[PDB]
This record gives C-alpha cells, sequence and structure tokens, in this order.
RNA sequence: ACCUCGGAGCAGAACCCAACCUCCGAGCAGUACAUGCUAAGACUUCACCAGUCAAAGCGAACCUCAAUUGAUCCA
C-alpha cells in the first residue's frame, strides 16, 4: 500500500478491501463466501447453503485487512436501521 | 405448612415414565444393520414348524407382553396351532393382553415376505382393530 | 509413461478413539468404505462418515452382522456360508451420559 | 447431450428454477414447489440457459 | 505382532476343507435365527451388552385337542380361515394357568420389585381383581399396568377375589414429593376374614392417588398378601410415607405376598381438588426441563463460522448500548 | 445516561432539553462531519428513570 | 398498486391451478399408456 | 382476584376461569407473568397484553392422548 | 514426455510422506424435481481459498457414482 501519499503524506487505504469486506468494531472482519454465484446449477443445496453465507475471517487475515485500511475505518458508526450492529460488541468473551 | 415441603426436583423412577411423555431416547443408530433398534416397544412374531408366538419387547430384550400358542388356555380353542388362524387368533389374545398392560404403541418391523404373508396382514389386522396403533410416536426433543 | 497418482492423503481414519467423551454431531471417524459401522446412537452420512447422534463416550464392539432384506450384495452373500458361519464386524456406540432432562418444581399454585 | 434450461412457475409468479434434460425430449413441465405459494405447482420451462 | 485370541474364534469349529459338502444357509431367516443365537451368547471379547445392558394333564389335554381337531366344522371353518377364537375362555383360563408368570414380567418390566422389595421377586399366585366405580352403570378395571385416571379412582375400589387371612396395601412408587426413596401409601387393609373386604381393620383409610402436574406417569401397587396369624399393626404426608421394604420385613414371618395388580395415573382435575380440598396445601408443579445446549469455548476469531455464531454466545435479544 | 446528567446538575430539566443543551452539558459529543445527525434517545434505563 | 397487481395475479393463476394440475396428470397417464404400448412392439 | 374481577363479563369469568385453569391460584387468583426482556415495561406490556387476548379469546402430543384415552375407555367397556 | 483431479503400491498396523517412481482412471452419465428453507455440533488434503458430514426445527412425503472440475474482475 501507499504508506505516506505525496499530496498529504498519509496513509491510505486499498479499496478492494472496503469493496469486499466488513469491519465489526470489535475487530472481527466478514466475508461474503467465493464463488457463491457461479455455477449454482452443479452444487449440491448444502453446498449452496454454505455459500451463501457471511463468514468470519482469520486472525491474520484480520490483522493483513486491519494494515490496509484506515482509522476511519476503524470506528464506530452509530446507522440508523444497521443489520450488523448487534455484532459489533462482543458479549460475554472468557478470552 | 410441614405438608407441602416439595424437593425441588422431582424424582419418577417409573421406567415407562419417559417413554410415555414421548420424551426417552430411542436408540437411533444401527443404519446398516437390520432391524432397527430404534423403538420403545417391538412387536416380533416367532413362527416355528408348529407353533406361531408373539412377544411385545423393550429395547432391553424385557420381554414385556407375551402370548404363544403353546399354552393350554389358548392352545385348546384352536385346531391347528400354524395357520392363518393361528395368527389372527393370537393377534387378539396378544392386543388385549397389550390393552391391559398400558402398551398401546408397537412397532412391528418384518422381512419383505413376512410382510407380504397373509397370516401377518391378518396379525395386523388384529391388532389395530384390538386397539394397538402398531406404529410409535415420534420422540419429543 | 505413468502420469496421475499425485492425489493427497484423504486424511481419514478414527477421530475419536475409544473412550472419548463426544458431544452431539461430532463426526467420530470418517471411511471410505465401511471399516466401521454405526451401532447405537452413531448416524452415517452419505460420504459414509460415522457421527455422534447423544453425547457420551464412544465404545468399539464386535456384533453379529445381519444386513437389511433388501441389501441383495450382502443377502446374497449370507446364503452361500455354510450353517453355523455367522458374520461379525465392528461397530461403534456412544453411551449416552446425562439424562436427557429432569423433573423440576415450578410453582406452588 | 444435455441442456440446462430454466423453468418458471405458472402461479406465485416470478419463481423459475434451472434444470437439465436431454436435447432431443419434450418441453418440460413439472411439479416443483414455489416457496411464495408455499406450494406445488406446475413450472413450463422457458428457455434453454446454456447446452451443457 | 499378534496376540493369539482369548478364547475360541467365531467361525472355527465350522470351518472345513469341503464347504461344498456342508450344506448351506439357503435363506435369510435361518441366518437371523442362528446370528440371534450368537448375538444372545456371552462372549469375551468387547460387546454391546456390556455397554447397554401331571400325567393326568397330557391325558385330558391330549384327548381334548384330539377331540377338538375331530368335529368338521372346525376343519372346514379352520380351512376357509373364518374360524375364530372366544376371548373371554382364554382370559379366564389365562387368569388361572400361566398369568402369574407373566404379571412376573410385568412387575419385572415396570420395575416393582427392585424398588417395592429391593429385588426379591415373587409370583402372584393369586389371580386378584381390582375394580373402581364409573358411577353406576360400569366400572373401570385394574390389570397390571394399567392407565386410570384419579377423577376414576376418587373412591375406594370394589376388591373381589377368589380365595379363603389377608392384608391389601396400595402404595404409590414414584409419588413421593420430599423423599426420592419412600411412597406414600393410599389404604392398607388388614386381618380381612376371606373375600369380603369391608370386614377388613381400615388401618390407614383411602386417599386417592394424586401424581403433580407435569410430574410424568405414576404407578400404583396393589399388594396383596396371604396372612397366616393376625397381627396388629402400627392427611398428613409425614404420616403416609413408609417403605414397602422394611414394612414387610416386621411381618415376613407370618405373611407372604401372593396377589399384584398396579396401575399407572397421571394429573387430572381431581388432583387440583385433593391437593386443595382435603390435603390443605398449594399443589406444587413440576416442569421437564431439559439441560442447556452444549456450545464450545468461543473464540476471538471464529474462522470461518457464520454470522450466527456471536449470537451462540449472547444472552439477550436486546440492542445493549454500553457507556452511551 | 440522561437521568444521570439531570443528577450531577449538568442539564437543567426546568428548562427545555435541545441538544445544544446536550452539547453544553457535554452529556452527547455529536460531529456533524461524519455525519452524525443528531441524537436518538435509548430505551436503556427506562425503569429507574 | 403494484403490490394489488402482483398480489392478484397470482391469486388469479392459483385459482387456474388445480385443474391445470389434474390436466397435468392426466398428460401424465396419457405418456404411462403411450409408453407401456410403444415399449411393446 | 379472577372471581371479583368486575371488569371481565360473567360468562367471560366463566370461560377464563375454565380455560386458563392451571394459571388460577388456590386464591382464586390468576397469575401471569413475563420474562421476556430486560425492561420491566415490555415484560408488564406482555403481561397485559396476555390479558386482552385471554379476554378477547375467551369472548369469542394431543394424539398420543386421544389414542391412551380411547383404549381407556376400551378397558371401561366392563359393567356390573 | 509432461503440467489439474481421483484409486492402488511405494507408505504392511492412527494421520502424513517424494521421484522424468510403478500401475489404473477422470474432465461424465443416469434418476429425480421438497436436488425446499433453516440449524446444534464436527471433519478437512498439512496455510489460505476451496472442500466435506450433520442432529433438532419449519415445510413436505408416507439421489447413484471416486474423480466427474475453474477464483476475482468483468460481461
Ligand atoms: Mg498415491
Ligand atoms: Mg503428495
Ligand atoms: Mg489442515
Amino acid at each position: 500500500l501507499t504508506y505516506f501519499s505525496a499530496r498529504k503524506g498519509k496513509r491510505k487505504t486499498v479499496k478492494a478491501v472496503i469493496d469486499r469486506f466488513l469491519r465489526l468494531h470489535c475487530g472481527l472482519w466478514v466475508r461474503r463466501k467465493a464463488g457463491y454465484k457461479k455455477k449454482l446449477w452443479k452444487k449440491t443445496p448444502a453446498r449452496k447453503k454454505r455459500l451463501r453465507e457471511f463468514v468470519f475471517c482469520n486472525k491474520t487475515q484480520s490483522k493483513l485487512l486491519d494494515k490496509m485500511t484506515t482509522s476511519f475505518w476503524k470506528r464506530r458508526n452509530w446507522y440508523v436501521d444497521d443489520p450488523y450492529q448487534k455484532y459489533h460488541d462482543r458479549t460475554n468473551l472468557k478470552v | 405448612v410441614e405438608n407441602e415441603a416439595v424437593a425441588p426436583e422431582f424424582t419418577n423412577r417409573n421406567p415407562r415414565n419417559l417413554e410415555l411423555l414421548s420424551v426417552a431416547r430411542k436408540e437411533r443408530g444401527w443404519r446398516t444393520v437390520f432391524p432397527s433398534r430404534e423403538f420403545w416397544h417391538r412387536l416380533r412374531v416367532i413362527r416355528t414348524q408348529h407353533h406361531v408366538e408373539a412377544l411385545v419387547e423393550h429395547q432391553n430384550g424385557k420381554v414385556v407382553v407375551s402370548a404363544s400358542t403353546r399354552e393350554w388356555a389358548i392352545k385348546k380353542h384352536l385346531y391347528s396351532t400354524r395357520n392363518v388362524v393361528a395368527c389372527e387368533s393370537i393377534g387378539r389374545v396378544l392386543a388385549q393382553r397389550c390393552l391391559e398392560a398400558g402398551i398401546n404403541f408397537m412397532v412391528y418391523q418384518p422381512t419383505p415376505w413376512e410382510a407380504a404373508s397373509d397370516s401377518m396382514k391378518r396379525l395386523q389386522s388384529a391388532m389395530t382393530e384390538g386397539g394397538v396403533v402398531l406404529r410409535e410416536p415420534q420422540r419429543i426433543y | 509413461k505413468n502420469l496421475g497418482g499425485k492425489s493427497s492423503g484423504r486424511r481419514q481414519g478414527i477421530k475419536k478413539m475409544e473412550g472419548h467423551y463426544v458431544h452431539a454431531g461430532n463426526i467420530i471417524a470418517t471411511q471410505r468404505h465401511f471399516r466401521w459401522h454405526p451401532g447405537a446412537h452413531v448416524g452415517v452420512g452419505k460420504n459414509k462418515c460415522l457421527y455422534a447422534l447423544e453425547e457420551g463416550i464412544v465404545r468399539y464392539t464386535k456384533e453379529v452382522y445381519v444386513p437389511h432384506p433388501r441389501n441383495t450384495e450382502a443377502v446374497d452373500l449370507i446364503t452361500r456360508l455354510p450353517k453355523g458361519a455367522v458374520l461379525y464386524k465392528t461397530f461403534v456406540h456412544v453411551v449416552p451420559a446425562k439424562p436427557e432432562g429432569t423433573f423440576k418444581l415450578v410453582a406452588m399454585l | 447431450k444435455n441442456i440446462l434450461v430454466r423453468m418458471v412457475s405458472e402461479a406465485g409468479t416470478g419463481f423459475c428454477f434451472n434444470t437439465k434434460r436431454n436435447r432431443l425430449r419434450e418441453k418440460l413441465t413439472l411439479l416443483h414447489y414455489d416457496p411464495v405459494v408455499k406450494q406445488r405447482v406446475l413450472f413450463v420451462e422457458k428457455k434453454k440457459i446454456r447446452s451443457l | 505382532r499378534r496376540t493369539p485370541p482369548l478364547g475360541p474364534m467365531p467361525n472355527s469349529d465350522i470351518d472345513l476343507s469341503n464347504l461344498e459338502r456342508l450344506e448351506k444357509y439357503r435363506s435369510f431367516d435361518r441366518y437371523r435365527r442362528r446370528a440371534e443365537q450368537e448375538a444372545q451368547a456371552p462372549h469375551w471379547w468387547r460387546t454391546y451388552r456390556e455397554y447397554f445392558g401331571r400325567t393326568q394333564q397330557l391325558l385330558e389335554r391330549k384327548q381334548a385337542i384330539q377331540e377338538l381337531r375331530a368335529n368338521v366344522e372346525e376343519e372346514r371353518a379352520a380351512r376357509l380361515r373364518t374360524a375364530s377364537v372366544p376371548l373371554d375362555a382364554v382370559r379366564a383360563e389365562w387368569e388361572r394357568t400361566c398369568g402369574p408368570y407373566h404379571k412376573q414380567r410385568l412387575a419385572e418390566y415396570y420395575g416393582l420389585y427392585r424398588d417395592l422389595f429391593h429385588g426379591a421377586t415373587f409370583v402372584p399366585r393369586v389371580p386378584l381383581h381390582v375394580a373402581y366405580a364409573v358411577g353406576e352403570d360400569d366400572l373401570m378395571p385394574v390389570y397390571c399396568g394399567n392407565e386410570v385416571t384419579p377423577t376414576e379412582a376418587a373412591q375406594a375400589p370394589e376388591v373381589t377375589y377368589e380365595a379363603e387371612l389377608w392384608t391389601l396395601l396400595l402404595t404409590s412408587l414414584d409419588g413421593h414429593l420430599l423423599e426420592p426413596d419412600a411412597e406414600y401409601l393410599h389404604w392398607l387393609l388388614t386381618n380381612i376374614p376371606g373375600n369380603r373386604v369391608a370386614e377388613g381393620q381400615v388401618t390407614c383409610p383411602y386417599l386417592p392417588p394424586f401424581p403433580a402436574r407435569g410430574s410424568g406417569i405414576h404407578r400404583l401397587a396393589f399388594l396383596l398378601f396371604k396372612q397366616d396369624q393376625p397381627i396388629d399393626f402400627s392427611y398428613q404426608l409425614a404420616q403416609r410415607t413408609f417403605r414397602t421394604f422394611d414394612f414387610y420385613k416386621k411381618h415376613q414371618e407370618t405373611m407372604t405376598p401372593a396377589g399384584l395388580s398396579f396401575f399407572q395415573c397421571r394429573w387430572d382435575d381431581s388432583v387440583t381438588y385433593i391437593f386443595h380440598q382435603l390435603l390443605d396445601m398449594r399443589e406444587p408443579v413440576f416442569e421437564f426441563v431439559r439441560p442447556p445446549p452444549y456450545h464450545p469455548k468461543q473464540k476471538r476469531f471464529p474462522h470461518r463460522q457464520p454470522l450466527r455464531y456471536l449470537d451462540r454466545y449472547r444472552d439477550s435479544h436486546e440492542p445493549t448500548y454500553g457507556i452511551y | 445516561r440522561l437521568q444521570y446528567l439531570i443528577d450531577l446538575g449538568r442539564v437543567d430539566p426546568s428548562q427545555p432539553i435541545d441538544l445544544t443543551q446536550l452539547v453544553n452539558g457535554r452529556g452527547v459529543t455529536i460531529q456533524p462531519l461524519k455525519r452524525d445527525y443528531g441524537v436518538q434517545l435509548v430505551e436503556e434505563g427506562a425503569d429507574t428513570f | 398498486q403494484k403490490r394489488r397487481e402482483r398480489e392478484q395475479h397470482i391469486a388469479e393463476c392459483m385459482a387456474k391451478m388445480p385443474q391445470m394440475i389434474v390436466n397435468w396428470q392426466q398428460q401424465q397417464r396419457e405418456n404411462w399408456e403411450k409408453a407401456q404400448a410403444d415399449k411393446e412392439r | 382476584h379472577l372471581a371479583t374481577a368486575e371488569w371481565i363479563a360473567e360468562p367471560v369469568r366463566q370461560k377464563i376461569a375454565i380455560t386458563h385453569k392451571n394459571k388460577i391460584n388456590r386464591l382464586g387468583e390468576l397469575i401471569l407473568t413475563s420474562e421476556s426482556s430486560r425492561y420491566q415495561f415490555r415484560n408488564l406490556a406482555d403481561c397485559l397484553q396476555k390479558i386482552r387476548d385471554m379476554i378477547t379469546e375467551a369472548s369469542q402430543k394431543l394424539h398420543r392422548i386421544r389414542i391412551e384415552n380411547m383404549n381407556r375407555e376400551r378397558l371401561r367397556q366392563k359393567r356390573i
């Protein structure tokens, strides 16, 4: 990525990352599964049910996506009727 | 009140308790092997050379209710202990014996030739007309 | 002139050895042909994989194999046997740990 | 040899689903299940999507 | 590294050199028979069972059936399969001959012996008959293991049995509210002359059965005792509680059990009447509570799980707002 | 939160509570860039209000 | 109005459905009879 | 207390006194709860809605029990 | 000559194990149209991506085969 831009001297986000992923405020990245809309005629319904899911990301995938976006994308967002809003705070972890 | 000192956890040690709430486990497994062990009560017909025999069992193999023709009460009113009349007779007798045992649901699983025998169709018609449903309610999870 | 044969290991075999506590739905063992058969409280997938249907402890036994009468392969294998000959297989059982619920006092009406 | 066709529901409409059928046999009509009507309904095939 | 088998291996003795000289299972059914026999035998490997477990009679019977098959309508009816059986004769003669062993099976299956006598099995020789009055027309009979409502069992039953002293006992093997071991009796009539019941010393008088709501299905024991020498004995549920084992231990010298009939009860509205009216307490209501579902330990990064994973581990389904 | 602000003198309930009074009591920080369109009341703490 | 036209159209087609199913299964039996009659030759 | 409730009609008090008899106390009190929310407004509203549902429905697993009752009546076929 | 996928030996008994090592194969076909929708718990080709299995539930009846395949963007 660009660590220091030529105009501002700031970091830049990679906009592929924003275009594909969802950062929850607790640090979890949500994604969509690869091939969830390809060749559905030859996939069993169990597999199609698996592909139509919002799948969390790895730890190192998560840290790779944190480094590729900026602090704007890491921020609390109090939207109006947000579908994912109950998934931001992390309930009831025992580490 | 001394009278209403109730333990917070009721203990019912009726063996047939959980099976009559249709809550108790059936042995779900055994899919490569005949017959299925998934029942609470099984009706097992034993047709020997000479005698027709009818059992009602648990999964334990504890025979709950039997009716054989090797029994003077039923044998003497019969012509031959092995024919279709023997099976209709042992179906009436078995069904009447099972209503008074508080058993209302068996499973009968025959081989596909014993299914299409006349004497077991007559046995099943005797059981169903007697008052016993030959199909268990599902387990409530 | 020997092309192909570069397939990797399937990583099959037993996942829960005997004595292991097992929760409901755990895969006990994945096989490619029936090395182990489902016994008490053990289910089978389309891939011949043995999973668990109750929570309990896995046990392996040796039992009499009596196939379903509509299974003409194994049934035709039966009728060729001599008169004492009885087939055995190894089965997998889950001995269920918990009771399936208790009665508890709710209210003194 | 086979064709992937779409099947359009006759009622509770706008519902399609794809099937395979031979190049040579007739135009399929089926009884599939509409989750919009939530019933089994005749579907009629309307367009071949791809000759697999 | 082979270790040799402990006992004999199966399929050893039949394993010969000439299989084609050995006659085979032509069928499926014979293999199922032999196979079940080998299932029931004790083995040395680990099996499923380890973990989840006079002359005048034959004379009159031979002449009786020989006279029975000789009639032409019996043969003609039986070959046209329109012959039937009188169920009543079979019922009463079953009450006479081999009924006691079958009532022994039903008492062993319903756990009356492991609970009522700590495993001391016996045989109910006396064909006892108990029935509850259902109005004035008909009456609900008590056979071994029946279902009878506590409305039908509101009033003390009619007891008839063909015999010649006696002590009759009713208990509720499971209906005890406090102790998981004892049982509330319902009526204990003693020193009974012959086969009339009313002239018995009513020591503990009749309660109806009271199973609590949602506490499952209860079994209720009618013991009937051969008494030799007439002995003297002895709505508070601290007073209806005893155990039939160590009760019978005090009196087993000149008294032996001779009759059973037991039945099931569930809740009914009459049991509301029993708890409120004549016991004078609030009724306890039970519910069958299943154990909470296993979920594994929650991870920081639940890799590849769906988004539903975060809901397995929450406890409120309402928007929490935190410090704001 | 708002009961908390009223108890500690930071928001005077004997006057109208506009958004300026929640800002000047520093009860709520709202930033119009980052496109906050204001405050939403939240049912948390409805009992004991 | 969009919702009413869709809902009305679905309700009409569903009113016409069971007759179309019975006609369809009769056509299936014609494929049974004609198929098996073509099997004989 | 269901018996003294002037604000429910007498036939509706009988229908409630019969259908919801498993909620009625020893003291004749219809008792009904809600633990569906963290907010006691929403649980109180759930309780009151249960009551209004009982009056509107009162103004205007079973299968096993059907069979066990039919067989209990087949053994009831025993007169004097 | 090959390049991807699967079976067997090497690699004898949990898993894994190479080679321009030894032998077979695959790039489909057939049936069904609830091959619907949901969902505990798991396995996993040594990562990831992909893959697999699945009870309970709602709704209904009363898939075989080993491989049988192709990401993203764009149309
Ligand atoms: Mg290989
Ligand atoms: Mg390799
Ligand atoms: Mg791995």
